[PDB]
Order: C-alpha cells, then structure tokens, then sequence
C-alpha cells in the first residue's frame, strides 16, 4: 500500500529520460490510488448463540458480499490490505459445520481482493500498454463476478440460496479467479511489465492443456495483451521508426553523432545504434528475434540515403493458440526490405563501379 | 398482412417488375425494414399534426392548414385506424415543396422516459 | 462441378439446422437424393412427419 | 414465388427477435443459394415442427482500437439474462431430479417391478 | 433506518444533491453516513463506496462551473469546456434511466456502476492536470492522455481530442489559405512584432511561439507553415 | 433542484419582454425583423412543453426527466437573455444591433449549437438592411 | 478423491497428464455436488444413496490404482484399468481416459 507509491516515481523517471518522444509522461492523481471506495474491495449479534437455521442464512448473505470485496458482518477482512493476497476471519462462535464450509468457500475472496488491487495499481503509466491491457481484460471477469452476485442476492431473498447451493454456484468462477490472482502474484514477483509479462502469458497458455477451462481464459488474456505490442511491431516492420512511449519493445533507439560524423568510420548507425533487448521479447518472437531488428534497420539505411517507400500490405494479426501468422509477414517484409536496399545500392551510388575503380 | 410477404407487394407496385423478376431489392428491403422494426422513439399523433402545420407554413398556405385541422377532427371521429402517427409521418416525410434549421427544433422523446 | 455439389451440400446443412426441421445430415442426404429424381417435396413432408410421430406413439 | 425469397421472409422473422448477425449471415447465404431448389420447399413445411460466453458482445476493453459510442448502460440488464438463462436451467434440472426419484420412493407397490405383476 | 430510503438518497448524491440519510456533500472532504441501523456494510460500506461517484461529479462539474464564467480561457479551452458540457449531459442521461427503473437494493446499485468510473477516472486527471492551460499547451495536455494502454481510454480522448482539434483545424485553415491569422487570445504560434510594415517584413514580424504548438505537429511541420 | 431549474424561467420573462417593447417604430426596421424572429424561439419552447405536458398527464414524467429535456433550451434562452440585456444596455438599434449579432455569431464555434442561433438571428435581422 | 485432486493441483511435478487426470476428477466431483444440492433443498432415501455408493467406490479405486504416476504409466494405469465387462465402469472411464490421452 505505502510501498507502491515509491516504486512508481522511481520507474517514472527512467522511461521519461530514455525516450525523446516520451516526454512529460503523466500520472493519475493521488486520490485514485489512495481511497478504496473506487473498487468493490472496501442485527449485528454473535450468531453462534442463535438457532441454527438462521446462522446459515446470515452467513450466506455476508459471504456473498465478501466475494466482491465488500467486507461482511461476521466475516472480517484481516488488517493487512497489502500484497496480492488477503485473509479473512470468520466468527468462532459459529457452529463448526457451517464454519468449515465457510473456509472451503473462502479462497475466491482472497482471490478477488488480490485481483482488483492489481487492476488499480498496475494500470499506471510506467507499467505500459501491455500491463494496462492485461488489467483491463482481468476487469471484465471482475464485472462478470459482480453480475453473478446480483442475481444470486434475489435468489437468497426467495429462500432459494443455501450455503451448499452458493458453493456449487461459485465453483466455475473460483478456478477463473484462481488463475487471475496467481498470474498477478507472478507479475509482482518478477516485476514483469511490457513483454516480460507477455512471455508469462505465453507460457501459461501452453501450461493448461488438460483442463481447457483455464486455457481459453489465458488465450483471451494474451490476445488482449498482444494488441499494443503488435502496433509497435507493425510500425517497426513497415517502417524504421517507432515511438515506444513506455518501454515494452525489444528494439531501442540510441542517439550518437558526437564521435563519428559525415561518414561512419565504423558503421555505428548500421550496427549498434538500433540494438535489441532480450528481456522484452514476448517469447514467440524469439525465433524471429534477429530478423525483426534487421527488417527495420535495413529500412533506416535505405530511407536515409535518399528513398521513400512504405508497406507491402497492412496486416493486423494477434496471438493464436500454438499457431503463428506473424512468421510469414515478418519474412515477407524482411526479403522486401533487403531487396529495395540492394536495388538502390547497386544502381544509385553503385558499388560495382566503386570496386572496379579500386 | 404479415410484413415479409407484404414488401414484395410493395415492390410490384413501385417497380413494373414482378416478384419472380427481382429479388435483390427485396433483399435490401428485408435488411433495412427489419432490425429497425420496433419504434425507437416516442409516437403520438398530436406532434405529427403540429409538424404538418409546420410544413404547410413552409408552403405559405394557411387555407389548407385550417382544413387539415378539420381533417384531424375527422381522424378522431372514425377512430378505427391502428397507428395514426405512422401514416401521417410517412406522407409527411414524402412531401414535396412547390417552392430549415433543426437544432432548436424538438423531435419525439428518445424513450429515456421508458422503464421496464 | 463435383467440388460445387459438395459445397452446396454443406451450405444446405445450416438452413435445415436453424429452421428446426426434422432433418440432420442423414435425412438430408436421403432427401437430397430423392429430390434429384423429381419427386414432389410436399408429399415428403408427411412421411417425415409420420416417421417422427410413430415412434412417439409406442411410448 | 421464388426459392431465395422464401429464405428472405424468414430472415425478417430472424430480425424481429434480435440476432442481427445471424440474419446477416443468412443473407450472405441467399446469394449463393441462387445467384437443390426443391429441398428448401421441403424446409419450409418442417419449419418449427422438429425436435427441440463471448468476449465480443458488451465489452469495449478489447480491440486494437474501439469505436467510442458513449454511455448506454441499459444492456447490462440483458447481460443479466445472459446469466439468468444459465441459472434457470440449473434449477429446472433440480426440479426434474427430485421428481423422477420421489415418484419411485412413493407409488403404489407392485409397479416398480414387472415380475411382481405376475 | 430503512434501506429503501438509501437508494433514493444516494441517487441524489450522484448528482451532488443533498440526501436525507446522508448529510455530507464532501463537506468533511468526503461523504460520511449519519444514522445507523446496525448494518455495518450494507448501510455503511456500500453507501461510502457509491458516494465517491458523487465526489467525482462535484469535481468534474466544479471545473465547468467556473470556466463557463471564464471568458478569457481561449476558444480551444472553451471547446474543451464544451466537450465537458456533454460529459455532464450524459451523466444526467444515465441518472434519468436508472431513476425510472428504481420503482430496493440492486446489489446496492453496483450493477449500474463499475463501467462508470473509467471515464471519471480519466477525467479526474484531465481535470487535475489541465489547470491554467490555454492554447496549444492544452492540445498537448490532451495528447498525452491518448497514449493510454486501455483500448477504451485511447478512443475516449480521441473523441475529446477530435472535438478539441476543431479550432486548430480552422486556425490552420487560415494561416495557410487566407495566409493571415488574427486572435486576441494567442492560441496559435504566430508572435507578430508591432510596427513592422516596411521591408523588414520579409525578415521579422514572425517568430515561432513555443507555448502554443500542438503535439500533432512536430517542430518542422510548424517551421514550414510560417 | 428547483433552484437550479429556475433561471430558464427568469430567462423566459427576460426573453418575452424584448419581443413586445422592441418591435415598434422607435427602434428602426432591423429591430422589427430581429424581434419577429426571436418570437419563433418562444414558439418552439411552447412546442416542447406541450410534449412534456402529455407524458406528465399520463403520470409518466418525473423531475429528473424534465431536467434532461429542458437543458438544451436552457442554453438557448440563456443566449437570448444575455443578448437582450446587451442590446438594451448599450441602447442598440438599427445597425448597432447588427454589430452585436455579427460579434456573437463569431464568438461561439465550440459546439455550433449557439453559432446556429446567432446565424439565424443575423440572416433574419439583416434582410431590411 | 477431493483431497487427492486438490493436493495435486498444488503440485506441478505431477506432470501435465496428471493435470488432465485431475481435471477429469474435478468434473466427476461436480455431479456429486449436484446430488447434494438437490438433497439440501429437501432439508430414508436409501434408493437415492445406493447409486452413488457404487459410483464413488470405483472412482476412488481408479485414484488408488493410479497412485504416484505421470505420463505413459498413467496412460497404462487408466487404459490398463479398462479391462472389465461391467458397463457401469465402462461409462465411468470415458470422461477420464479422453482427457488423459489428449
């Protein structure tokens, strides 16, 4: 809680200095982070001395509130409200049979509080577009949980929801919440943003292959997260110019002309000015990783020597399960870029006559 | 008659080409008239009467505007036509001027007063 | 044309599925082979509506 | 009365009850059905006498870009029917599971075994 | 106290209007609850959760409540405020629809929110960051909130910035086509030098003012139009 | 809420007084034409409130709905009231109240709701001139 | 069966065939919760409780036979455990074998 505000500013200075098209990179105001009334994660008697058939109903209502983060009446959220984990304390005076069942239903409650705090705190600007999109697709499932507990409240008013029915109803979404909260804890542990939590999703999608309840979830979350990466890639592949306002992309752009100028006495523009980052690759572009850098670098060294050209065709493609459309597009643009550079090189300021006169 | 079979009667009236001649216009017709088939704005015949007055002002005829009121009296006297808003709104939309602004004009209410 | 009759058989499946007819793929194959002869379909209505009825009369 | 017109008259009746893109697929189908004819005349007599989520519906957080369409927030009530059909199926099941076995716990004797009928 | 009162009160609190079971209107810097029924989370947690929608309403209406009496804010800031009239109009439209359907808890009205508080979350930064910005320094302060990673948010301010960039497409249509621009509030980057009318015209009377350049034009783009 | 809605009634008495006092022959030919096209905007407000009256009669209107309906015309009446105050205060008449309309049509372009109002008032008022 | 299948979902050294086995066991568990939902609404019923007293036996037997496995020995303790003529067990193994082979 207190710890996140530090990390955010220290990370904010880095990407702002690093990229010269990313200047005055903003932040949301402080009240957006501080007050927990902007998420769902916020008569009164000891129920155990009461008759039994009222205890279950009271607990069902409270627990149904607890699931969407609204702290109940006989279930209190224990005071920590930090990391992607939370704990709750149900009443001890409660009958042992009811209390044991409450404990069995409780993992999804912790696995809600963890999820919603991720969606607020790690959608800030320094975590970049991919982490923003990952939080924004976690948020739709949170919305679905809300939709669930509204109708189930009406069922409980009608004398139709029991604790055994409640457990039964929440079982399919318990697995979904479990996947989301485990993913959020993992993103925190590796401090993954940009592409380092686009490789994490890529591994997770392969991991579940025997369940297929969780596999389609992971496939949806990586389809959501790969859309901003592929924009930057589309720019980089059809051009040699990127914008990359928060660092998520494998290619970085350095600025040197202070040592060598008017000619490249070592070819610095053409070698190391555009360098690769091995830690923001989404690990399905890892097979293409060299070819990606070459595809745009060749465009830079043809558009600078005097030339103008654009894309072969525009394709906006995304992640597909075990399958790859991008390989073909990367190859087809790479050969094209090498071809245009070669034609220009062998005719305009031609190398053949140069070598002859050597 | 049911609307889907009714529109090919319509196209036999407008075109001089039979219902076994053309099916392409009927395809466009089934696309456009369906899925816009429920009234999405409010409907009352008083408003379209006060807009037929507004059209006849644009014709600069006030003698026909005072007979149209007695026609609107007749429309209340018979009271056997199902939707009176629709047919007058349609003949109003297909009106011709013998020879402007609408951002200060009101339309029907958008069913934001509607409840379930 | 042999590729075309397969595609027309596959496009024909959906409008017999979504209209809540009594046909699935097997009855479609039987009835499409019967219609190629020249047999009247208004009569085939009754034999399908009675094959589906006579089993329910036993239960 | 043509063959492709009879599919169009039921595209309309699709469009009345919601399900726009289903009728939009049907009309992509009618241009290839006639730019076999005797089968669809059999399909109209059986029309309704036979035997009886998605992350692109009401979400706008996916997409490389989305079109901005303002607040609507009155289709969140028909996202509750999207769930209400599920939970009303799972309670109709429990009505047909308590019935089929209370009908065997309670009945006249000699009707649960045909060998006792001899 | 009864729960059926709470829904109609918090309805008004959305509009900022006084309630009857809640007498706060961000008077103690936020809304607190007066009156108990021993409901510790169904009269307290939910009510305080929903009252911050009204706090955000107070902020977003507060800015417009002063700018509509501010006649020296430009005409790109008074089009920004005209897209900020619409963002109150739509709020009223949502309130109108929910008010009719209230004729009782509705998961304490959490079905009708949580998609609300994404636009308010974005405009809570547009109504904090933009304070004392007029001219092209505002068209770069709505152009930094269009790099957002959520596809909802990027198209949200591509709507706002579609509206805001209309005067600057009419200032750019008359520094080019008429070739002469005139404004009494400098929203454009021509900084004219008075009493330059002689043959120092070709040399002076144009200096690229660098607080009114928008960020959809880089420096070179503005160096040519001059 | 009633306090918040009352200025469109103050801006109804304001708008209606000008159409009576400033159509006579002591204010020139342009003021006749200007006030006679300011009358149309009162007419359409009457059109609006009849629509409201019908639904209110059937027990279907509410104060919240009424507020949403009247807000655009509240802007309309506000523009007319400010303009009427300015025409009276400078004793504007003849072509001195065709300079004011010319300025006000230039002033707004932020939504083009007010721009259409002032362009209409100018096209009607500039006919005699 | 609920204990074992939840214990091996906190295990990743159980393989990815063990996770398919376990996913199948979760789904088998779901129907036994369906029964206990119906019964909780009514709050001797021997006839109700006789039919799963056969069913849970064979499932726990299948779990116990496949004690400590992964890979093709779990596809030779779930497919080598289909050598019956009992059609009630033949129905039980499908909805487990199908997930394991994938």
């Amino acid at each position: 809680l207190q710890q996140s505000l530090e990390l955010k500013r220290k990370m904010l200075r880095d990407k702002q200095n690093k990229k010269n098209s990313g200047q005055h990179l903003p932040i949301f105001p402080a009240w957006v982070y501080e007050r927990p009334a902007l998420i769902g994660d916020f008569t009164a008697l000891p129920i155990g001395t009461l008759p039994l058939a009222s205890q279950e109903s009271a607990v069902v209502e409270d627990l149904l509130y607890v699931l969407v983060g609204v702290d109940g009446r006989y279930v209190s959220a224990q005071p920590l409200a930090g990391r992607q984990s939370r704990t709750f304390l149900v009443d001890p005076n409660l009958d042992l049979s009811i209390r044991e069942l409450v404990h069995r239903i409780l993992p999804v409650a912790a696995s809600y509080s963890a999820v919603t705090r991720f969606i607020e705190e790690k959608s800030s600007f320094e975590y970049g577009q991919v982490n923003h999109a990952l939080a924004a697709a976690m948020r739709t499932l949170v919305k679905e949980h809300l939709i669930l507990v509204s109708q189930l409240e009406q069922l409980h008013r009608q004398g139709l929801l029991s604790l055994q029915k409640l457990w039964f109803y929440i079982q399919p979404a318990m697995r979904t919440m479990d996947i989301l909260a485990s993913l959020a804890t993992s993103v925190d542990k590796g401090e993954c943003l940009g592409g380092s939590t686009l490789s994490l999703l890529h591994d997770r999608s392969f991991s579940y292959t025997g369940d297929s309840q969780a596999q389609e979830l992971c496939l949806y979350l990586t389809k959501a997260a790969s859309a901003p990466y592929f924009e930057v890639l589309e720019k980089w592949i059809y051009r040699g110019i990127i914008h990359d306002p928060y660092s998520e992309f494998m290619v970085e752009e350095h600025e040197l002309r202070k040592e060598r100028i008017q000619e490249d006495y070592n070819d610095k523009y053409w070698d190391q000015r555009y360098t690769i980052v091995q830690q923001q690759i989404p690990s399905f572009l890892q097979k293409m990783a060299d070819k990606i850098l070459s595809t745009g670098k060749y465009l830079n060294v043809v558009r600078e020597c005097g030339h103008d050209v654009t894309c072969p065709v525009a394709k906006e493609i995304i992640y597909t399960l075990k399958e790859r459309a991008y390989v073909e597009q990367i190859e087809k643009a790479f050969n094209y870029a090498s071809k245009v550079l070669l034609d220009f090189l062998m005719e305009e300021k031609e190398l053949v006559a140069h070598l002859r006169s050597i | 008659k049911s609307p889907n079979v009714l529109l090919q009667n319509l196209c036999c009236r407008i075109l001089g080409r039979s219902e076994a001649d053309v099916a392409q216009q009927f395809q466009y017709a089934v696309r456009v008239i369906g899925s816009n088939f429920a009234p999405t704005v409010e409907r009352d015949e008083f408003l379209v009467a006060e807009k037929i007055k507004k059209e006849l002002i644009r014709q600069r005829r006030e003698a026909d505007a005072a007979l149209f009121s007695e026609l609107h009296r007749k429309l209340h006297s018979q009271g056997v036509l199902k939707n009176k808003w629709s047919i007058l709104y349609l003949l109003l939309s297909l009106s011709e001027d013998p020879r402007s602004y609408a951002t200060l004009f009101a339309q029907a209410l958008p069913r934001d007063a509607h409840s379930t | 044309n042999l590729n075309a009759v397969r595609e027309t058989m596959d496009v024909l499946l959906e409008i017999s599925r979504i209209l809540n007819t009594g046909l699935d793929m097997e009855t479609l194959s039987i009835c499409v082979r019967l219609c190629e002869q020249g047999i009247n379909p208004e009569a085939l209505s009754s034999v399908i509506k009675e094959l589906r009825k006579a089993t329910e009369a036993l239960k | 009365l043509p063959a492709r017109n009879k599919i169009l008259m039921l595209s309309f009746d699709l469009r009345v009850g919601g399900l726009g893109p289903k009728a939009d697929r049907l009309e992509e189908l009618v241009e290839e059905l006639e730019a076999v004819g005797s089968v669809l005349d059999l399909l109209v007599q059986l029309a309704g006498s036979g035997p009886p989520r998605d992350y692109f519906l009401n979400n706008k957080h996916v997409g490389r870009n989305v079109p901005y369409s303002g607040y609507d927030c009155d289709d969140l009530s028909v996202f509750e029917m999207d769930v209400q059909s599920l939970i009303s199926r799972e309670e109709c099941l429990c009505h047909s599971m308590i019935q089929e076995t209370l009908q065997v716990m309670e009945a006249a004797p000699g009707t649960g075994l045909p060998t006792v009928g001899l | 106290i009864t729960e059926a009162a709470l829904v109609r009160d918090i309805l008004y609190v959305f509009q900022g209007i006084d309630g009857k079971n809640i007498k706060m209107n961000n008077t103690e810097n936020c809304y607190k609850v007066e009156g108990k029924a021993n409901l510790s989370r169904s009269l307290r947690d939910t009510a305080v959760r929903l009252s911050e929608l009204g706090w955000l309403h107070n902020k977003i209406r507060r800015y417009t409540d002063q700018r509509s009496l501010d006649r020296s804010f430009g005409l790109v800031g008074q089009s920004f405020c005209a897209a900020l009239h619409q963002e109150l109009r739509e709020y009223y439209r949502l309130l109108s629809v929910l008010h009719s359907q209230l004729q009782l808890t509705l998961r304490r009205l959490l079905v009708w929110t949580y998609d609300p508080k994404i636009r308010l979350k974005t405009l809570a930064a547009l109504v904090d960051h933009c304070q004392g910005r007029k001219g092209g320094e505002l068209a770069s302060a709505v152009h930094a909130y269009t790099k957002t990673g959520d596809p909802y948010m990027r198209s949200l301010v591509q709507h706002i910035l579609s509206l805001v960039s209309h005067p600057v497409l009419s200032f750019l249509y008359r520094w080019i086509y008429d070739g002469e621009l005139e404004d009494t509030y400098h929203e454009f980057f021509v900084a004219s030098d008075p009493t330059v009318k002689t043959d120092r015209l070709w040399h002076d009377k144009y200096t690229l003012r660098k607080s009114m350049i928008p960020s959809f034009m880089t420096m070179d783009q503005s160096r040519k139009v001059l």
